[PDB]
């Protein structure tokens, strides 16, 4: 799993 | 039982960026079919955390004025990545305030957890151990404040409260009183994780947890499910089920069901309605993936409207139809999950029931939910029970069990009708 850094 | 509230929050982009990361996208959804973009994680010292009006599980509106509504993950990720050092956010808060407000055991307000430990050691040395002491205590207080009383009793007598209970008590006591110092995650993976034995599963309690349990509660079990026994659940799962009951399992475990949403989608309901038809009691034999996908994935309040819309296009209700497509676990799995879907308390207070109607008592289901219930929704439990069955749950677990093992589960019950 895991988004994306901003 | 939610609360939303928009909020514009301005950030300035640091060295290290803003400091969250982002989740969603029609592409990537973070429940299912919800194409909304939501904040996942918030990072220590970073310009979101610094600020602090960002939350975790927020749903980001705009981005510089720029709606985030049905786009791709990477048009998403796009807006972000060139957007300038002054970064506008529109954000929707969604909150949880309510707790046990339904529960029957409440947070003692005079509390002592150094006086509980002391008072609970000397129940424990106390020539034939004090039960009706420890009783007395750890059923009126709430599961944290056990915690309180455990962490006071190890640093007192640098010996586990848990360890020496196991030797103080016994038979179903014992049982009671080491559920309840668990925390509700770790009693429900600890329960889970007994109920494997490969061929030889439990099915009967997986069904119960994982179909009764909501998303916040199924990521915090599968958060603790991996720390305390070094697997995840859904690896246990596979290995330990299936066919379709496994695939159902999965789907449920996995905590994604979607979020209830302000607007009722009257349409996308009688849609339902019609695919959970034409999937089973319309055709001969059952399209079984298009029930799971649609009882794990739509909110709750949404599928209550389902299966109501349901009886305007069958002949028989959700439930009877069920019974009659589907055999074994699966037919059993639905079953339960139905239930909870269209009356939770009203589904405990049938196994309640089911667990002391006959001969004897399955003090392991009487157990489990009089423990993991008790600060949920035992009032409504006790309401649905008392409606059905005349008399009381708190009548039935008397006629059921006896002596110091009764009394606790009384105390857990908290009350008459
Ligand atoms: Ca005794
Ligand atoms: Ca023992
Ligand atoms: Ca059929
Ligand atoms: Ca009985």
């Amino acid at each position: 799993g895991g988004g994306t850094s901003v | 039982l939610y609360l939303v509230t928009e909020e514009e929050i301005n950030l300035t982009r640091g060295p290290s960026g803003l400091g969250f990361n982002i989740v969603g996208g029609t592409d990537q959804q973070y429940v299912s079919n919800d194409s909304g973009i939501y904040v996942s994680r918030i990072k220590e010292n970073g310009a979101a955390a610094l600020d602090g009006r960002l939350q975790e599980g927020d749903k980001i509106l705009s981005v510089n004025g720029q709606d985030l509504k049905n786009l791709l993950h990477q048009d998403a990720v796009d807006l972000f990545r060139n957007a300038g050092y002054a970064v506008s956010l529109r954000v929707q808060h969604r909150l949880q305030v309510q707790g046990s407000a339904y529960g029957s055991v409440k947070a003692y307000t005079n509390f002592d957890a150094e006086r509980d430990a002391l008072n609970i050691e000397t129940a424990i040395k106390t020539k034939g151990v004090d039960e009706v002491t420890i009783v007395n205590i750890l059923t009126n207080r709430s599961n944290e404040q056990r915690q309180d009383i455990a962490f006071a009793y190890q640093r007192r007598t640098k010996k586990e409260l848990a360890s020496a209970l196991k030797s103080a008590l016994s038979g179903h006591l014992e049982t009671v009183i080491l559920g309840l110092l668990k925390t509700p995650a770790q009693y429900d993976a600890s329960e889970l994780k007994a109920s494997m034995k490969g061929l030889g599963t439990d099915e009967d309690s997986l069904i119960e947890i994982i179909c009764s349990r909501t998303n916040q509660e199924l990521q915090e079990i599968n958060r603790v499910y991996k720390e305390m026994y070094k697997t995840d659940l859904e690896k246990d799962i596979i290995s330990d089920t299936s066919g379709d009951f496994r695939k159902l399992m999965v789907a449920l475990a996995k905590g994604r069901r979607a979020e209830d949403g302000s607007v009722i989608d009257y349409e996308l309901i009688d849609q339902d309605a019609r695919d959970l038809y034409d999937a089973g009691v319309k055709r001969k034999g059952t399209d079984v993936p298009k029930w799971i996908s649609i009882m794990t994935e739509r909110s709750v309040p949404h599928l209550q409207k389902v299966f109501d819309r349901y009886k305007s296009y069958s002949p028989y209700d959700m439930l009877e139809s069920i019974r009659k497509e589907v055999k074994g676990d699966l037919e059993n799995a639905f079953l339960n999950l139905v239930q909870c879907i269209q009356n939770k308390p009203l589904y405990f207070a049938d196994r309640l029931y089911d667990s002391m109607k006959g001969k004897g008592t399955r003090d392991k289901v009487l157990i489990r939910i009089m423990v993991s219930r008790s600060e949920v929704d035992m009032l409504k439990i006790r309401s649905e029970f008392k409606r059905k069955y005349g008399k009381s749950l708190y009548y039935y677990i008397q006629q059921d069990t006896k002596g110091d093992y009764q009394k606790a589960l009384l105390y857990l019950c908290g009350g008459d009708d």
